């Protein structure tokens, strides 16, 4: 069919290219609707549904049957924050920042925010706790790199606020997730392995200052950590990057300081 | 024959889907082969028989 | 215009320039200082492309081509009708890109996430600046850059590619093509695996990360892990771009002959350059 | 100058994970191989076990014979000289038959006949492996997304070597088995068909190949950015949306106006890569069979300045 | 032994039907080959 | 020959039947395609030259 | 070679038979393609020359 | 012994069928080669 | 040499026979293809010239 | 004994393997002898 | 001598596998080197001796 | 030691291994003798 | 001397493996150098000496 | 004194065996070099 045109320059190649534009337009519509199963319908800055919802309608709900008898999850579904947001409107007009009413790191707002996940430990495929301390882990040991256990923990203010005691390990993935840092008060906090930089002789935590180490949310059980506790810990530490900028001694922090 | 027992071995749903797709694909393939040949191109056969071409 | 969870993350701070002067949201977009620069450079760049269509005398979007200045003008200014517009658009495009990356930086600080995304985007910009700025400057002519046309910037690729014979023999190109193919292979595998573990056979429970590792261990005997695959995705893409930027910055600057001629060094190694038989001699 | 999570700063080595056992015949599964510290810096250190069933054996036997047949022809082209073999390794080639023979199997064994044998082994090897991906997913009860994502790759692979040669009525149109030969085949393909750049479907595949690099750079960086909130565990974020999923959602919502989910981003991922070869197969299939010159085709479709 | 889990009686029944299909399939093929050879033989 | 039934004690009939069905179809396609490849035994061209359809 | 039957005390019959069928089919195709490769023994061409099917 | 789990009698019976097929396959192969050598000897 | 049976105390017979089966076939194919490659010992071509099967 | 086989099982396994090996070698010798007569290579 | 003690240090499984691979690759490498040379290419020289060409 | 083989096991393992080594080398010597007679390389 | 104490510091398994690879690679490197030179290529030497070419 | 956990007497015997192989290996090398020098000296 070389040069065979049904009409004008339209031929088999022209047939295919237009038919794909129709397919691609349909496919982009399908992909976008699937992305609308979370965070929708939209809401006003107060909490009421907005007059605008987008050109793409919501998809027909689908149900995820969670593992280990945790139940089912149907999305799109009614989603609620399930926590008081300690934020204050800074302007009646929308599209303006909300300032924290008090201490944002303690109030869990902004970069220090967290979500009301299920207050249960995350399970592996066998039903055991995915994240366990290396002491309670069976056979786990440091295989390479500098062992952070026993190293002093230095905050962003260049002050030592404790030392590492234990490492928490994701048992299926077999990689470290948390550092169990013991403070000066005898209690041990959890620090995500992604927020620390194990140097030659110390654990430098650029996120938090020495005084803020005590403020990390604690775990209910020393042998396991729930999803909710992970979010509070991960939120608090990562919230320290913006909310401990005045306490950071870095040169770039001073340049970007207010 | 006792060929009915194959439905105890094979799931009817999957088999029927396989038959439909295979028969359709086979039907298209033979028709496309025939059109490809200068002979058996019944569009061209009718054109020559009734002198459609001018 | 807010998601069901967006409110608690909308707080001041994290801005690099301007403080609260531009710290506001227009719909879903966050504006920032660099977003204002983004919109201006984006709008100005788009209009000059449309205005360049007027000067060219065509309105077909595929025929629209903002050619760079001819080789006679070297690396100086050019008349707007014959290359000067391209220089303004390139400056606008460069401004829009870097402002976009820096706007992403402000959003990173406001959310407290890492700067991997703007660092990943900066690799693309340096890839872009390689073609329009770094390579033409070394070759001493804006005309070695590519026109801002849908099908005329392909003519540049084909013409530049065939300047050096078959461009496939570019060794940095072979590295980058292997990375681009590998990254797409990884993305298809990674996307399909999670969907298979999240949208399993009807009635069966949503699968766990262990099934993801079990599937690929039963398949190819090794699972890189959820953390590894996203590290792999980032590094495969950046390496592909890094070697693609490298492949062009050495072409016409350090290597000038056909790239197939380059590969004869391996054939001409001292211990087998003269052995009879085979393909070469 | 902080920890960017690109490489693990500590490794832990527990007992080897033997994997799930939904419906996998453990007899066909092998044992656990070594632990690679070098691999452990980037991802998991454990290698193996690997399942080897009926389709696994057929895939390996045909895959080995395909690999072996190319190697023997590579040795014959070297004159059985190990020094020549390493010197001309990339320049070796198992060329398909000459255009005169067409689709006939009458080509001499040294003039294209061997390529047909090697190509048959690859054909069986790949198709048997595709079923292996299908059956491994079915055994664990997962979706067949890999099986159909693979079938996208097969479509381009089938087109280049099998389907397009049949339509062109000549094995000479197929791909030679060599490093530089199949590069030269690629270049000769465009030149014969008149600047394959102006192929609309080739342009689309580049769009999705660029987009796959774009999306994986975007997606990989996003998860590493939100890995400090445990965002790398994407399956739990799909099940129970944590703060990483929300921040990842919000970053792209505030950046480019729209976002995705933790599960919907992987739908973009699979379709971005599938269309790479899906549009690729049509693009190659049309070339020669429908369009003998794309630039002339581009001129008549308003893609080139002339005409 | 007995990996399939079938019974010997079931195995005999399954094989009996299977061979019946095989002879039918082979019978068509033999007729098919004979007709082709008469029409155009390859020897 | 008279004790071949024991294969079904060892092999799952589901897997064997699928494998045989795929094998027979693929083999049949291979042979029909091999004949069409040669100028001879292309029964489409054979009848075309027989009745002078050209 | 009576003790040969002992091979099944170690080999799994399912694995061997699958390997056997795969091996023989791949071997049978390889020989048939090799014969078709040579201008002689190409039984689809010797008959064509014998009966002058093709000019 | 324990690698397969079969007994000596099962292996003896299993081998007997396998060789029965093998000789049938071999016999048909020998007849096939003779037909080729008669029609077109390769030596 | 009488104690060579001790090898089966170290090597798994299943692993060895699979390794040997692959090895022997790949060796046999390699040798047969070497003979076909040479202008001589290409027994198909030899008999073709012997029987005037070229034409 | 890594394999866990007893010596008597290994003696049996070797006896079958060597019987197979000599039969395989015996056919190979006839094959080489037949080829050398048909076309010697020395 | 007392070389038997090397088996106390070296795992017999690893060594025999490594040796089996080593011996075959050495045998293959040597045979190919001879086949490469116009001399000792016993296939080529026998054809010349009997005037096969 | 590392492998857990007893000294008697090591001696037996070495004894048969050397038996194989001399058997392998014996054929190699005969092979080199035959090649040197047929075509010497010195 | 007291060279026996080097085994008090080195793992015998790793050293023997490294030595085994080292000696073989050294032996191959020397044998290839001899073949590379126009002289000492004993294959070439015999062919010229016995008039094989 | 405990890097490898090897006893000092074990090291003495291990080295004694190792040197025995080293002299045996070098003895063959000397015989090999001697034959080559007789066959083709390199000085
Ligand atoms: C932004 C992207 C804008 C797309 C620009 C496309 C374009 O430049 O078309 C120019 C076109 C006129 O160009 P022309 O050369 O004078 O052709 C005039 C007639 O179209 C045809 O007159 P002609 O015969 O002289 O030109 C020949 C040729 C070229 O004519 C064309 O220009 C075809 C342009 C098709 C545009 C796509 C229309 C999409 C409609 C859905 C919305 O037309 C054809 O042969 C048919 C091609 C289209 C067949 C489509 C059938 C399947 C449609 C399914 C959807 O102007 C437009 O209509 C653009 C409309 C964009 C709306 C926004
Ligand atoms: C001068 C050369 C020509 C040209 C000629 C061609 C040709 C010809 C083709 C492409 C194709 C492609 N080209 Mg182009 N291309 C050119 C210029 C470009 C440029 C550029 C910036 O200039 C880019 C980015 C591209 C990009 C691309 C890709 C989008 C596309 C291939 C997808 C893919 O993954 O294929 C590689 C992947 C596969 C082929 C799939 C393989 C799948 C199978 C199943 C794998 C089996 C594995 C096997 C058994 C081995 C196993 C090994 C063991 C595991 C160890 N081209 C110029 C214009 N291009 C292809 C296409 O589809 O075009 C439409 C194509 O055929
Ligand atoms: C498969 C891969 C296809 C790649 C080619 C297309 C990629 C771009 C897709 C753009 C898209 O879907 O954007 C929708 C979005 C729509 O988002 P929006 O800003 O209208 O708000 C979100 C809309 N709802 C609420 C319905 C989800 O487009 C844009 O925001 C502008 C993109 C410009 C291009
Ligand atoms: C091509 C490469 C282009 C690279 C551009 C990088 C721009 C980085 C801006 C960093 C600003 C840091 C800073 O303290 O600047 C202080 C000032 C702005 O200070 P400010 O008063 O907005 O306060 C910054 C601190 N906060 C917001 C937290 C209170 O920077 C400038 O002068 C503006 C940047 C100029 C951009 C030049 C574009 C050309
Ligand atoms: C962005 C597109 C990226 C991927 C391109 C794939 C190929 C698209 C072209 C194609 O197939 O064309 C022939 C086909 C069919 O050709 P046609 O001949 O039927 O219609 C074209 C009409 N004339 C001849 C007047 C040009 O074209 C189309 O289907 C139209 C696609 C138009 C896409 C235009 C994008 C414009 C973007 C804004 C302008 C930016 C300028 C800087
Ligand atoms: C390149 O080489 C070429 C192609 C040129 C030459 C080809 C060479 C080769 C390699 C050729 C190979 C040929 C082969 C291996 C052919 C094999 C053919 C066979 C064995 C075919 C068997 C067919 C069997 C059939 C169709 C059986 C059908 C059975 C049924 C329909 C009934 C099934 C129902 C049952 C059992 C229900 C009973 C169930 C219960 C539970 C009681
Ligand atoms: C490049 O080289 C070329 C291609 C040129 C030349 C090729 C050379 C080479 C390398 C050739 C290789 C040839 C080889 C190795 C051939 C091997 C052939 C063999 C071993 C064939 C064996 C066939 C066996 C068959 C068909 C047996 C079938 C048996 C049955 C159908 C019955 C089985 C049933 C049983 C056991 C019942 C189950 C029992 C119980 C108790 C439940
Ligand atoms: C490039 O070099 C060229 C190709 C030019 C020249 C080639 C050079 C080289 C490197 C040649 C290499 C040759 C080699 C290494 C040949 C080795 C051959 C061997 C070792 C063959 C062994 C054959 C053994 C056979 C066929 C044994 C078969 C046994 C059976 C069928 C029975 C199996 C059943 C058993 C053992 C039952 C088990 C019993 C109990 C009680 C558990
Ligand atoms: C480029 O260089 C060229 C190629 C030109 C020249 C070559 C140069 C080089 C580098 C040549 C290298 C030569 C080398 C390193 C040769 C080494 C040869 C050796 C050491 C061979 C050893 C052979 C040993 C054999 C075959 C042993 C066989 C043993 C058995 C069959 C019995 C095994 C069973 C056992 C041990 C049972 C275990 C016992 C109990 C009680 C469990
Ligand atoms: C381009 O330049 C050219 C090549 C032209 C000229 C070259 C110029 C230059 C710059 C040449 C460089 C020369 C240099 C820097 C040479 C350095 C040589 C050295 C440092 C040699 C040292 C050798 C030491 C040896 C061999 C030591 C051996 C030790 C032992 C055998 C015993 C070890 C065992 C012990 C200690 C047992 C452990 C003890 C206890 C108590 C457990
Ligand atoms: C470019 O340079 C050219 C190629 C031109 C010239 C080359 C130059 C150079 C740089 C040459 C380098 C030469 C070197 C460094 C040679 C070194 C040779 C050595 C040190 C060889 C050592 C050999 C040792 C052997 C073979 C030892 C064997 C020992 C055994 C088989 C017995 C082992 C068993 C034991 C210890 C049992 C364990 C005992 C107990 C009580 C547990
Ligand atoms: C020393 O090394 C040894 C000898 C041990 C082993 C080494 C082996 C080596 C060096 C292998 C090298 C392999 C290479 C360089 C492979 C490269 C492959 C490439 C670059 C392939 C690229 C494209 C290939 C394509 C698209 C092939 C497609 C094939 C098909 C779709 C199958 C077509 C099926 C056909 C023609 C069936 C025809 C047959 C019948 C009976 C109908
Ligand atoms: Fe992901």
């Amino acid at each position: 069919m070389v040069g065979v045109t049904a009409f004008g320059n339209f031929d088999l190649a022209s047939l295919a290219i237009y038919s794909f534009w129709i397919f691609l337009a349909g496919l982009i519509y399908y992909l976008q609707t699937e992305n609308m199963r979370e965070g929708y319908p939209l809401e006003n800055e107060d909490g009421t549904p907005a007059a605008n919802q987008g050109p793409f309608p919501l998809p027909k709900p689908k149900t995820f049957i969670l593992p280990h008898g945790r139940g089912t999850l149907t999305v799109p579904g009614p989603e609620s924050e399930d926590r008081p947001i300690a934020l204050a409107r800074t302007a009646v007009s929308e599209g303006f920042p909300h300032a924290p009413t008090g201490d944002p790191m303690k109030d869990g707002v902004g970069p220090a925010s967290w979500v009301a996940r299920r207050d249960l430990p995350e399970l592996d495929g066998h039903g055991h706790n995915k994240i366990k301390p290396m002491k309670a882990a069976a056979g786990f040991h440091v295989s390479a790199g500098k062992n952070p256990i026993g190293l002093p923990v230095r905050g962003c203010d260049l002050e030592i606020a404790g030392k590492v005691v234990d490492i928490w390990v994701d048992i299926p993935e077999q990689m470290a997730r948390f550092l169990e840092v013991e403070l000066k008060d005898g209690s041990t906090r959890l620090l995500p392995m992604q927020m620390v930089k194990v140097q030659s002789n110390r654990v430098h935590v650029n996120a938090l200052s020495s005084d803020l180490f005590a403020g990390i949310p604690t775990i209910k059980s020393p042998t396991e950590v729930t999803l909710l506790e992970e979010d509070k810990i991960c939120g608090y530490v990562a919230g320290g990057l913006m909310y401990a900028a005045p306490k950071r001694k870095s040169v770039v922090a001073a340049m970007l300081a207010e | 024959s006792k060929f009915y027992k194959i439905w105890m071995i094979f799931d009817p749903r999957r088999v029927f889907v396989a038959q439909g797709v295979f028969l359709f694909l086979l039907a298209v393939m033979i028709h496309l082969i025939l059109l490809s040949t200068p002979s058996y191109n019944w569009l061209e056969i009718s054109a020559a028989k009734y002198n459609r071409v001018a | 215009a807010l998601l069901s969870f967006e409110r608690k993350y909308r707080v001041p701070g994290g801005t690099l320039v301007g403080g609260n002067l531009f710290d506001f949201w227009v719909g879903p977009f966050y504006v920032g200082f660099f977003g204002v620069a983004t919109f201006f450079f984006a709008a100005l760049g788009i209009i000059l492309i449309a205005w360049s269509a007027v000067l060219q005398g065509t309105w077909n979007p595929q025929l629209i081509s903002v050619y760079p200045p001819a080789l006679e003008y070297g690396l100086g200014g050019a008349p707007l009708a014959k290359g000067g517009l391209w220089q303004i658009i390139t400056i606008c495009a460069t401004g829009a890109f870097v402002s976009w990356a820096l706007r992403e930086v402000e959003i990173c600080r406001k959310l407290g996430i890492g700067y991997h995304i703007p660092f990943a985007f900066a690799f693309a910009i340096l890839a872009y600046l390689t073609l329009v700025l770094f390579r033409p400057v070394m070759m001493g002519a804006w005309g070695y850059a590519f026109p801002y046309g849908i099908w005329t910037h392909l003519d540049w690729v084909s013409n530049t590619g065939y300047t050096y014979g078959n461009f496939h023999y570019n060794p940095a190109h072979m590295i980058a093509i292997s990375f681009f193919f590998t990254n797409a292979l990884a993305l298809a595998l990674h996307g399909a695996l999670v969907l298979s573990a999240a949208n399993p056979e009807k009635g069966k429970e949503m699968r766990t990360p262990d099934h993801e590792d079990t599937f690929f261990r039963d398949l190819v005997g090794y699972s890189i892990g959820t953390l590894g695959i996203h590290r792999l995705g980032l590094l495969l893409s950046l390496s592909a771009v890094f070697f693609s930027a490298l492949c062009m910055i050495i072409t016409g600057t350090i290597w000038f002959d056909q790239w197939v001629d380059w590969w004869q060094w391996w054939v001409k190694l001292p211990w087998w350059a003269n052995i009879p038989g085979g393909i070469n001699g | 100058a902080e920890y960017q999570n690109i490489f693990s700063q500590v490794q832990v080595r527990g007992p080897a994970d033997l994997g799930m056992t939904e419906d996998v015949n453990l007899a066909n599964r092998s044992g656990v191989g070594p632990f690679s510290t070098l691999l452990g810096w980037f991802g998991n250190a454990q290698l193996g076990p690997i399942y080897l069933g009926s389709l696994g054996v057929l895939s390996l036997f045909s895959g080995l014979m395909w690999f072996f047949t190319i190697g023997i022809w590579f040795w014959y082209q070297a004159g059985w000289n190990p020094a020549v073999f390493l010197r001309d390794l990339f320049f070796f080639s198992l060329e398909p038959p000459a255009p005169e023979y067409g689709l006939s199997f009458a080509a001499p064994l040294k003039e294209g006949g061997l390529w047909l044998i090697a190509s048959f082994f690859m054909f069986v090897a790949v198709w048997s492996w595709w079923g292996r991906t299908y059956l491994r997913a079915q055994a664990l009860g997962m979706g067949k997304h890999t099986a159909w994502a693979f079938l996208s790759a097969i479509w381009l692979w089938m087109v280049l070597g099998f389907i397009r040669p049949i339509l062109m009525g000549s094995w000479s149109e197929a791909v030679p088995y060599g490093i530089f030969s199949h590069l030269d085949w690629t270049n000769n393909f465009s030149l014969v068909h008149g600047n394959l750049f102006y192929n609309p479907f080739h342009g689309l595949s580049i769009a999705f190949l660029y987009g796959s690099a774009l999306l994986f750079a975007m997606h990989g960086a996003t998860i590493l950015a939100v890995s400090r909130f445990g965002g790398e565990r994407e399956l739990e974020q799909i099940a129970d949306r944590g703060t990483a999923a929300e921040r990842a959602a919000l970053f792209w919502r505030w950046t480019m106006g729209f976002n995705a989910t933790m599960e919907g981003i992987h739908r973009w991922a699979i379709w971005m890569a599938v269309l790479v070869t899906l549009t690729g197969g049509i693009g190659i299939l049309l070339s020669g069979t429908v369009v003998d010159n794309w630039y002339v085709w581009g001129q008549n479709h308003g893609m080139a300045p002339l005409n | 032994l007995g990996y399939t889990g079938l019974t010997d009686e079931q195995a005999q029944e399954l094989h009996s039907v299977y061979m019946s299909g095989l002879w039918l399939f082979s019978a068509v093929a033999i007729v098919a080959h004979l007709a082709v050879y008469i029409w155009r033989p390859w020897f």
